[PDB]
């Protein structure tokens, strides 16, 4: 003698992809401490699931694309008002910048001169400006264009603006919920029996890079390898490191950077000239930290490849700079560093530092994107920054023939890959309150 | 114990917390707006960017849909003023012939809706002629006397 | 007999489906917004074209408020959890002196919103004030007792 | 007395006009829609003018979102019927030890909101107690018959 | 002893205006395929309303507005990212092109030659293309200009977008419901009795043309002449055909296309040159079907004008090509027709095609709106397509004095007529649930 | 034996901040016709608050900030279809303009000549054109150049476009109330008794000017002296005046206006010359009205600062004319009074009108904002306009050793005062019908 008896305000949910708010830690002029205008809670107060298991699956995880797609659209509002340099696409006159130049560098940078517009339309200015080679190419006191002008529109990234990321949290609009896994061996995928509730995640900082993943979360305990697919040469690997390595990256020439205007209040910053000798910028990391994390790295490839394989480590296969370097922003400079000279070992059964050569870009296509192309502006002065490379993006060659040696390279690329790596713990759910049960109770009639 | 504290308990223990559960859509929407207000800066921010202020409004306007569907199947059932209601309308032991003390002390309520959870569409369509036909019977005995 | 399947009906029969035409408005706003959801290209476009964007949401808004105005009045006239309801509130021949089985046997709904469209505004300030009467008279009785 | 007409009533006179003040919310949105709706140009500017749309989008959502939030406070504590109703929680002297006949016959609302201003919150914690376990303890009363 | 009864969903509406969905039948890079992205029902399924009556406005059907603005928004905004052509309003040194050319085709195309700018400001190149000669005008190897450049910016319409039309349905939000009248007899005004509600309407193409209907829906039964008002001569008359009248048009010409860049990814479309002899374009009816057809129109324009009457066809009175030819797109191209060779005849009580001599413009004012031009980019090889006349825009001439003649011409041109007749049989209403009525029946004190 | 009783519907509410509908009286082109598109209604019937006490603050008055933000946002948007005239930033050849020239008008008017763009960008032609010489400035028969052209864009305000400020409504949204006090002495601050509620305000022309206040509203009985601190000689003060004083400004020179094409439909405004003498622009009142206006004002002044004390006027300490002139805008130009004239008196224990001679500007940096400025095209004929002194913005110069002399100044210029002048009766708040009373009444258990 059942009924039918429904109850609202039922503590169940469903898996749901929304939009989550961008909230930052209450940087004047950066990008990131506006647009996630919303504070964030002093206590975003945690609430834990006693017994209830979920699945997480982070390379489904639409957390993932919503980034993404706020990353690039903030960066496309930003530089919305900034100067345009359309003007620049001009015959330049270059010839080979003459100094105290190391063997690295000869020919790496050019010195440019050209007809540049003014604030008045009969006026030109004769510009003198450094340029470095990767964003100059030749038209044929030899002609050059820039790189950019057979494709698409140039503008300058306002000097004002930073980008320097900042912890950014993601809450939850009211009617959802972020289910977050504390599994400290959880791999990306399966069940997930210590879960809590949150409104909001935990910082993270819209780092961007290409092959080392720089100052995102250490693993606990063990480093953990994820991927979608193990034997699949077609996935990338994102390794997570449970230990921090130090990259100390130099940009060492003293560059005098000079303004001018080319329109109504338009201001063009140029490198003028450099200070001092020309060397080429680079990174460096000890050789014994570099040397224990991959072999940290390999032993845990090993449950996975065989433990009595042979595991190598090789350099990018081909493509561009932005496919095959370690690119990152250093201080609003673009570095695009030779990471041959750490993928360079084979695995079997006093600092020394490892110095990776970088080239620096001016002309940026960012997000590999096929349109406006961003400049950015020179930097007075010399650049240092320090990174933490908190993992990897690998790739294994595939091609194998069961050779029992397995190769694996820094390959990657794909951004969402630096943001997928941490939010793997989270997924969001649609609360659903109302259902029904049976029970021995009838409406009194 | 929280909001979603009650997720893991059982059914029956679950029940205790249905007010936690239920207040957490409108209130949410009231305290992250209010945040949003709060912020003046991030007022000017709603205007500036028209993506992220359109982008603001869908998820208020969905999340008040949401609530709103669910409160007037709550009206159509005639369960407009309660968490819990019991209704003239019999349990088919071909939704569930699962012993009723599993399904309160033993059962959460997030494995219960994987139990039945094929047969919503069904109990739903008979609450609502249920409710129907027990309108017309309270008019019939109103014009009787 | 569908949504609207009794608008040709007399009031007496169309009263049996009153169930059907109530859910119409939010079942609709859940399913279409559904549809649209289901489509990514289609949220892109959400925000892509900004004034798409604002005239859907300005659609759905306004959808909401015709519902919420329509529940405030029922719940101001004691009637909120009734697709039907007899209220204190004596029927005017001065509004229609028609006989009660024209009415509800050979009308449609159709037609007697005609036969007593320019009262409307009457009878809802009455139901107002007898259901605040009502009101105030059941608190004297539980102060009495 | 007109809207606010009974702002400087005593709260005994005050009540009598409730249903003034509550049809205000969603009356307004019904009318000055309909104001925005009879200009077809005004139509058009909230395409044309992206902020403008935005503003008026935005001040919608909120007034609908602050009726609901009140509607479900009433609705959590067995008031969603009602313009007056009486509860199962006890006066505390420590929120107000104010004798009845000053609070009823001399006080206005607004004076009487400043006089016990501290004190919603908890009251309002007490009122989702006492109905959740009233409506366990009916429940319990339909399960025993 | 009666009183009031309230009740709730009451199966009752109103007369309204609101904002309908535009939706698709689930065309890569159309318009048309985009844009109207909610998908419709696989089965938009009509409920039949027994026993009811209600009236239909057609040329108060606010159905039709609506659409125009869509059409007019989309092509706006599907204009927006395409390549600018205001870098072509330079001086142009034109010749008549001199090749194989028939007779009609003499002065109608001409050879122009101008320097255009490239993706550098420093170079210009000399581009040398072929315009007709309705877009080009002079400015006193003799000088001329672009026809729009003394009176607005020229932009180019996207190679890559389709906009050709696909059916489109029109679907009411929630709250809302359309009313549709079966009535055969149905001449756009007053009470029609087998009417159905639906949630979406069928598809309809937005097919533009300035005088025949095009690929429209075809009447059941007999013509039918619809006209807001039969003796005001300031009215257009739409009428609607029982069969359709098959069209072939071509431009037989087989053009090149060159494109160059004249700007950083501004590419830019010109007919560089054409293959073979030049001939005029042209549309194609047979004389029996277009004469069978005018038979069937005069039977039932009789029953308005009198049996005993006589009615003449005659072609357009004046006015610019936009509003005295046949205007339509052909696959992109733009043709404008002479139809005085279909609107020749007097009514009283072996195909021998008629051959329509068409204009080609590539520069056109849409809408007949004063501002933005577009530019509609040639098309490579040889154009064919084949229409259906479904319908014509006719107007009396009036100035009668009971002279028991009138004529008829092919008037029209107003874009709302081409979707005021596949719309006249819906109408938009809202839903009022709520309402009273008396009862024997108190509420218990 | 006290229980909780619960009421919705309770007339109480708190202060808040909310964004209000702007409404007009139902001026063809007139932006202020425009934008404010939702009607008033014919009667926003007030309802009186009989024994309601409430304080008012009008420096606190967020209804002075939407305002000024609408004031800015509609005039941008205006704005944004208009002619660009980037095309004027040309070094310019100019001289004197010679004619019958008055002393005061020597150089004050520049005849300038320059190459300026048209519709093809092969042909340039030669302008000759009037301008002030506020509006150019030298690069170095002289060289030359727009003011603005160093700093930002100049875009040509359209001619068919009126700004003439009509009465705004400003109208709470539903959930809202406005109160509005009606004590004919209040001061700005403080508890208010007579109380009404609105839903509009009355209407309120968006006039802007610097110094004097103009078309406001007055005050009733008295002079009323309105600041946020009396002794801040940081602070502006408002003084309200209870009678009018009339100005009649002219610009005596009947100028013929000449218009070209610089582009694409791009016509652009200029004074091609002079008809008759040349004059400089003024404004007159009469002695007595504004030396009766004074003494009013000092009147009152007294009551704070001194009655036995000595006040003194004096001109503007310093800055640019939009600082330190009396600035308005008449029909459509722009102003800039020399207001020393008016302010030079000492107060202690036959008209002669007042001539006050004024600049024209035609490049308007408009609410003092570095970006876009804007140019008034210029206007044919004679300009006249006649305004109301409803106002005046002091500054007490402050720095005050007790001499027992106090100096005003026609000080402010901060645009916000002018509105902050006529909202200063009225308050937003918000509506909250939900609260709790003690009662001997329990639910029925
Ligand atoms: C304080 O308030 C006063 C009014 O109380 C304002 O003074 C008015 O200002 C307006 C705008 O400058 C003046 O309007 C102009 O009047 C010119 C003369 O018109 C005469 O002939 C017409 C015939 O129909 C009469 O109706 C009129 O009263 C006059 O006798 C017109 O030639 C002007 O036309 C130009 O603008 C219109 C758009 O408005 C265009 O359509 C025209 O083509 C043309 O470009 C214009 O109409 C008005 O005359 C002034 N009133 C008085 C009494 O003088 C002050 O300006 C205001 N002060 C401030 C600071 O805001
Ligand atoms: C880069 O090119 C500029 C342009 O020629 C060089 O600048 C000139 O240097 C000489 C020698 O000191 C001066 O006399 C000229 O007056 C400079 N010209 C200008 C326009 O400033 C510059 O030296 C070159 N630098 C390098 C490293 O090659
Ligand atoms: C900037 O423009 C000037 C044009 O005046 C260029 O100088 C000319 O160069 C050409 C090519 O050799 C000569 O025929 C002219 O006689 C030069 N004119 C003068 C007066 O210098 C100059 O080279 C351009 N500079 C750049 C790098 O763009
Ligand atoms: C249209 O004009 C072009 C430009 O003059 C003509 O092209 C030239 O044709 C001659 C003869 O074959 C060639 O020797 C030249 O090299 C061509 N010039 C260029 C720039 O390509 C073209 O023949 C003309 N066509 C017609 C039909 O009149
Ligand atoms: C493109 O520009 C060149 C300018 O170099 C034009 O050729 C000039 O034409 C003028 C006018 O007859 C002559 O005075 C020059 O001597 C010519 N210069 C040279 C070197 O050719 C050319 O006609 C322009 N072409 C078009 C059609 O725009
Ligand atoms: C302003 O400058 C223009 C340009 O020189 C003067 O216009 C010339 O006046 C003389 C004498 O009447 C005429 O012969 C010329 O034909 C005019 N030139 C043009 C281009 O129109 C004008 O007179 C000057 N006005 C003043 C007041 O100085
Ligand atoms: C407009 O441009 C012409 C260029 O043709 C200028 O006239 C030239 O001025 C220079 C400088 O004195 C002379 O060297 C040229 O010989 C002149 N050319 C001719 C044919 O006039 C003219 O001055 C410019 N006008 C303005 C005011 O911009
Ligand atoms: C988890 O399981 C234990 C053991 O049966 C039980 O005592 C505890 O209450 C459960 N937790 C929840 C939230 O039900
Ligand atoms: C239509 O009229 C017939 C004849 O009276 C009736 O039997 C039928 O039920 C009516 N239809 C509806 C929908 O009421
Ligand atoms: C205002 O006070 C007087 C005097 O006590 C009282 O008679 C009147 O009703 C009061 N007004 C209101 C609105 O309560």
């Amino acid at each position: 003698n059942l009924w039918v008896t429904v109850y609202y305000g039922v503590p169940v949910w469903k898996d749901a992809e929304t939009t989550l708010f961008c909230a930052s830690d209450a940087k004047k002029h950066n990008v990131w401490a506006t647009h996630c205008c919303v504070p964030t809670d002093p206590n975003p107060q945690e609430i834990h699931l006693e017994n209830v298991t979920e699945e997480f699956n982070m390379w489904k995880n639409n957390m993932v694309e919503q980034m993404h797609t706020d990353i690039i659209s903030l960066w496309d509002q930003s530089l919305k008002p900034c100067v345009k340099l359309t003007p620049l696409c001009v015959t330049l006159q270059c010839t080979n910048v003459t100094n105290n130049i190391t063997d690295d560098m000869r020919g790496e940078l050019k010195n440019c001169s050209f007809n540049m517009t003014t604030e008045l339309r009969d006026k030109k200015q004769k510009v003198y400006s450094l340029f470095y080679r990767l964003d100059v190419v030749q038209i044929n006191n030899k002609e050059y264009r820039l790189i950019n002008c057979n494709t698409s529109a140039i503008t300058q990234a306002c000097p004002k603006v930073s980008f320097e990321p900042i912890p950014i949290h993601y809450c939850a609009p009211a009617g959802f919920a972020i289910l977050k896994c504390k599994d400290k061996k959880f791999n990306g995928t399966g069940p997930c029996t210590n879960v809590s509730t949150v409104q909001c995640t935990h910082g993270i900082k819209p780092v961007v890079s290409t092959q080392l993943l720089l100052n995102g979360s250490l693993a606990e305990e063990e480093v953990i390898i994820r991927s979608e697919n193990i034997t699949n040469n077609a996935k990338n690997i994102l390794v997570q490191l449970n230990e921090s390595v130090q990259i100390n990256c130099t940009r060492p020439n003293n560059n005098t950077v000079k303004s001018i205007r080319i329109g109504p209040g338009q201001w063009f910053y140029y490198t003028g000239d450099i200070i001092g000798d020309i060397r080429q910028a680079h990174c460096n990391v000890s050789k014994a930290t570099w040397n224990e994390t991959l072999g940290k790295v390999v032993k845990q490839l090993r449950k996975h490849f065989g433990n009595n394989t042979i595991i190598r480590f090789a350099n990018s296969s081909g493509g561009d700079l932005e496919v095959t370097t370690h690119s990152f922003n250093c201080g609003g400079e673009f570095f695009y560093c030779n990471t041959s000279g750490l993928f360079n070992s084979t695995w079997i059964s006093s600092n020394d530092s490892i110095t990776l050569p970088c080239r620096i870009k001016q002309i940026i296509n960012m997000w590999q994107r096929i349109g406006q192309a961003m400049y950015a502006p020179p930097i007075q002065g010399v650049i240092r920054c320090v990174s933490n490379i908190t993992g990897l993006i690998l790739t294994r060659d595939g091609g194998s023939t069961n050779s029992t040696t397995e190769t694996f390279r820094p390959g990657g690329g794909d951004m969402r890959d630096n943001w997928r790596s941490e939010l793997y713990k989270y997924k969001v759910v649609k609360i659903e309150p109302l259902g029904v049960a049976p029970t021995r109770c009838k409406r009194r009639v | 114990l929280g909001f979603l504290g009650a997720a893991g308990s059982t059914m029956g223990a679950a029940s205790m917390t249905l007010t936690v559960q239920a207040r957490n859509l409108l209130s949410g929407i009231v305290q992250q707006q209010s945040n949003l207000l709060r912020a003046p800066e991030c007022q000017q921010h709603l205007l500036k960017d028209t993506h992220w202020g359109i982008k603001q409004l869908q998820a208020r306007v969905l999340a008040v849909e949401h609530y709103l569907r669910d409160q007037q199947l709550l009206g159509i059932w005639g369960c407009s003023g309660k968490l819990i209601c019991c209704t003239n309308v019999p349990w088919n032991s071909s939704w569930s012939n699962r012993n009723l003390s599993e399904i309160w002390d033993n059962m959460t309520w997030l494995q219960w809706d994987k139990e039945i959870s094929n047969y919503t569409q069904i109990i739903y369509g008979l609450l609502e002629e249920s409710q129907n036909q027990q309108e017309k019977n309270e008019q019939d005995l109103l014009e009787l006397d």
